[PDB]
RNA sequence: UCCUAAGGGAAGGGGUAACCCCGGCAGAUAGCGCGAUCACGCGCAUCCCCGAAAGGGAAUCGGGUUAAGAUUUCCCGAGCC
RNA sequence: ACGGCCUGCCAACCCUGGAAACGGUUCAGCCGGAGGUAGGGUCCAGUGGCCGGAAGAGCACACGUCGCGCGGUGUCCGGUGCGCCCCCGGCGGCCCAUGAAAAUCCGGAGGACCGAGUACCGUUCACGCCCGGUCGUACUCAUAACCGCAUCAGGUCUCCAA
RNA sequence: ACAGUCGACUC
RNA sequence: CCGACUUUGUGAAAUGAAUUUUACUUAUUCCGUGGGUCGGAAGCGGGGCAUGCCCCUCCUUUUGGCUCCAAGGCCCGGUCUUACCGGGCCGAUCC
């Protein structure tokens, strides 16, 4: 007990050598790094046309989940759960001569089928990914949807929605149909839907989005107005 | 014509500097937290010659901030530094010959040598041997400074730019005749191959605008155009005078 | 032909502190410095009051 | 991250698992014993070799070195060298000089393999 | 043979119609290293190769011997790295 | 060559002491209250001395033998120097000239981590064992072996030097 | 401040 | 050498019915590092003569020394179950 003792290191500016602490921020990246961060960077310093601010206004959180958890009560069919539908059928094809089988109710996706759908009015609810690359594949949908009138939101995840179809990436889904044991609860998500972006098209079309300025140019600029003041 | 002696030295083939028993580059530390908003100590441990300049160079060994390990930098000597010299490296380094400073802390009036440009750039002004520059006044609406260089020449500087306190060692040495074409030629074979030179008025005119003639002469004005293209500008490049000065044309 | 393998230690080494690299005289100042030094900074916390 | 520098991070590689060998045949050994030892040099500066200094003199592969030298008059003549020297001759051979350890004559072997 | 000098070639990149031209331009850089494998941890800083039988440099001396090799290459003795 | 012991130049360093009536010293310098002279020392160089190597070798003689026989003796003593060549030491001098780099080797600063005494952890110690790879290696180096259409009074870098 | 031994040279 | 178009975007004023001036930072150019401390706000002290509420400082001036791989405190967890290894934060202000 009595020899311990404290020896107090003076981490001045010509005193001791500094300990290890957090360097993250100026770790010499990568150039794959650098110019993904300077690429959100830029779009967010140049002033985004309203096509494109559109998007990042995302369908909410409990919104987003509540469509999704019926989005995943409606899944496409598996591989191996694909095999097995043909396999079974084959004591009716082979002996009964027979087709028994009826009508399955599943999600659509892929972009050509949809906006195939969407443009024979054969869709009741379109759900866009925020985050295609290139955007040019959905920049037009919103207005296809609005002035086609069909329900149409921007949720956010790509990935979020290909895991639905299981793709990797899937980039657009449309309910065109719904069993007649959940109508209520999808045209409660209609209503919010249909409040949320079909509404608000006709104002948001004019809406630029970026501009917003760096961390420290917003700070020099909150210190110039105090002194225009 | 062939191509002159002036458009030769673009090449490097026998004209590059003679740079082997140089002393590596002769410029400040690295501009970092300590030396931006304190000071560090360093001592001086010798003033070596550096062949082919001519002021001498003082090796300063700091400790390096972050990691253990020394750094032996190399300054340019400013006239005092002895060895066993403590200079202070920052801001907040007191003035005195041979520390180095930003100009937000040097006082007008004060003499000084190794200016930085660029805040960062290491040093480039008032180098040689014997040459200061005299920091004349300070804007602090916009952080900049003025100085009067060695030229004469009057710049405005950034004011968080280092200067070392002094002026370079070494003074006065272009103020002895050399007296022999020897130390003529020993002073600029450790330097580059740029001597002797023969008067361009006893070459032929196939390499030199001034060649030629049965007589000695340039043959026409010896002032040539700014835009002259190369291997033409040679002589008195865009003169705005000539003539020996007299009056306020020497001021 | 300092090798390990081919000089005797006693013939490569002298028995001090900093021997081999600083003579006697270096080392007794560096001695004395230190010393002073190490003095000189408790001195100078206890004119910190 | 303490350090501003950012470094390859230690991956993990497989070795070779090849779904064939590129090579099916196994290389047979073209230096061997006898294209290593291609005969003894028989001139009277060898034969006074033989007895002045127990060694023989062969002429061996341009290849060959000190090592598979004595490897190889190893496993012929049932002998062992004690020590190898070789040059190359202005002819292009190679030319050993074979000394053999005192347990083993010279005389003898030669005579064995027919020299003298 | 090894190491560098002046210097030279080069991987990524930049140029080029293409051969070919530029090497610090900074790029997850060529190479990763060391302690541990009964595995992992720590470091990575001016980051490649080539370039001298006159530069630097692990170590050998004496006596014999052949028609022609050896002064220290073979033999004899004694050493060294 | 190598190994041991001894010697310890010129410089460098140590201990005691305390210098003016200043001394010490060089061909020339120069050094000293930051410690001279003086006394005693430590270290360094060596291509220095002795012994081992090693007289068994080499040489010169002197005999006597048929045929790389053999036997015998000697291989000592001083001194000299503005002497020649080579190397080293330490001074001094010139420079607007300050006169390479790395491989390699050694030393040190620090001390995370570690161990027995019916025994276990080290050891840059002595001795011992094994192995040392590839390529050049002859000869001229020139008034005849290189180049000049040649066995050309030409030209071509060095070391030894009575 | 003398005695003994030696001394290669220079003027 | 200079002129125009192009990369070349943002908003602001003053003159004419385009012109010079400006402001911004992300395009672009340049400079510096082993991208090692940037921006704002806290706090430790110093100025108070509206206790303001605005300023000035960051624990190194010292003699040719040395500084690394944390001491220290607190909170969990594993364990002999009556004897001991791994964790987390502060130390090293936050965002
Ligand atoms: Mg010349
Ligand atoms: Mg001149
Ligand atoms: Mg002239
Ligand atoms: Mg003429
Ligand atoms: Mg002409
Ligand atoms: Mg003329
Ligand atoms: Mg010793
Ligand atoms: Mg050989
Ligand atoms: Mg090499
Ligand atoms: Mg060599
Ligand atoms: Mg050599
Ligand atoms: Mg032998
Ligand atoms: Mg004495
Ligand atoms: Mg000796
Ligand atoms: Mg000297
Ligand atoms: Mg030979
Ligand atoms: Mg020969
Ligand atoms: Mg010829
Ligand atoms: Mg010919």
């Amino acid at each position: 007990n009595p020899l311990f003792e404290k020896r107090p290191k003076q981490f001045g500016i010509g005193g001791a050598l500094p300990p290890k602490k957090d360097l993250h921020r100026f770790v010499k990246w990568p150039k794959v790094v650098r110019i993904q961060r300077q690429r959100r960077i830029l779009k967010q310093r140049l002033k985004v046309p309203p096509a494109l601010h559109q998007f990042t206004r995302t369908l909410d959180k409990n919104l987003a989940t509540n469509l999704f958890k019926m989005l995943l009560k409606y899944r496409p069919e598996d591989k191996a759960a694909k095999k097995e539908r043909l396999l079974k059928r084959a004591q009716a094809e082979a002996e009964g001569k027979t087709v028994e089988a009826k009508k399955p109710i599943v999600v659509k996706y892929g972009l050509n089928h949809v906006t195939y759908l969407i443009e024979q009015s054969k869709a009741q609810l379109v759900v866009i990914a925020h985050d295609v690359d290139p955007i040019e594949l959905v920049v037009w949908l919103p207005a296809l949807c609005r002035k086609m009138e069909v329900p149409y939101c921007i949720v956010k995840g790509k990935s979020r929605l290909g895991s639905i179809v299981h793709k990797k990436t899937a980039s657009v889904l449309c309910l065109t149909t719904v069993k007649n044991e959940d109508k209520l609860e999808f045209s409660k998500i209609l209503e919010a839907i249909k409040a949320n972006f079909n509404d608000k098209f006709d104002e948001v079309r004019k809406k630029w989005g970026g501009g917003v300025m760096g961390s420290k140019s917003q700070a020099k600029t909150k210190a110039r107005e105090r002194l225009i003041a | 014509g062939r191509v002159i002696r002036a458009q030769r030295k673009g090449a490097g083939s026998v004209f590059k500097s003679h740079t082997h028993h140089r002393k590596g580059p002769a410029r400040f530390r690295s501009l970092d937290f300590g030396e931006r908003n304190g000071y560090l100590k360093g001592v001086v441990t010798d003033v070596i010659h550096d062949p082919g300049r001519g002021a001498p160079l003082a090796k300063v060994t700091f400790r390096h901030p972050f990691r253990y390990k020394h750094q032996k930098e190399l300054f340019v000597a400013a006239e005092g530094m002895y060895t066993g010299q403590f200079v202070y490296c920052g801001r907040r380094a007191t003035l005195s010959v041979g520390n180095v400073l930003p100009l937000r802390s040097v006082p007008e009036g004060g003499v000084i040598c190794n200016v930085e440009h660029h805040v960062g750039d290491r040093g480039v002004f008032a180098r040689a041997s014997g040459d200061y520059a005299i920091v004349i006044s300070h804007n602090p609406d916009n952080g900049t400074s003025r100085i009067k260089l060695p030229s004469g020449a009057k710049k405005i500087v950034p004011s968080s730019c280092r200067a070392m306190i002094g002026q370079v060692a070494g003074g006065g040495r272009t103020e002895k005749p050399m007296l022999k074409a020897g130390n003529a030629y020993h002073k600029y074979r450790v330097k580059r191959n740029s001597w002797p030179k023969v008067r361009g008025v006893a070459m032929n005119p196939v390499e030199h605008p001034h060649g030629g003639g049965n007589h000695q002469h340039i043959g026409h004005a010896s002032t040539v155009r700014r835009d002259a293209p190369p291997g033409q500008k040679v002589g008195l490049i865009a003169a705005r005078r000539t003539g020996r000065l007299r009056g306020q044309a020497a001021a | 032909e300092y090798k390990r393998s081919r000089l005797s230690r006693n013939r490569r080494t002298v028995n001090r502190p900093y021997g081999g690299v600083l003579s006697g005289p270096a080392v007794r100042e560096r001695i004395i410095r230190a010393f002073l030094v190490e003095e000189q900074k408790i001195v100078k916390k206890v004119l910190k009051i | 991250r303490t350090s501003v520098t950012f470094h390859r991070p230690k991956t993990l590689s497989k070795a070779r698992d090849p779904k064939y060998p590129r090579i099916s045949t196994p290389g047979r050994n073209k230096l061997d014993q006898y294209q290593i030892l291609k005969y003894p040099l028989t001139t009277e500066s060898a034969m006074k070799k033989i007895e002045d200094n127990n060694t023989l003199v062969f002429i061996v592969d341009l290849k060959a070195d000190k090592k598979k030298i004595k490897a190889a008059v190893k496993k012929m003549y049932d002998i062992q060298a004690k020590k190898v020297n070789t040059l190359i001759r202005p002819d292009g051979k190679k030319k050993a000089y074979v000394k053999l350890t005192p347990d083993y004559d010279a005389l003898d072997v030669a005579n064995k393999i027919g020299i003298i």
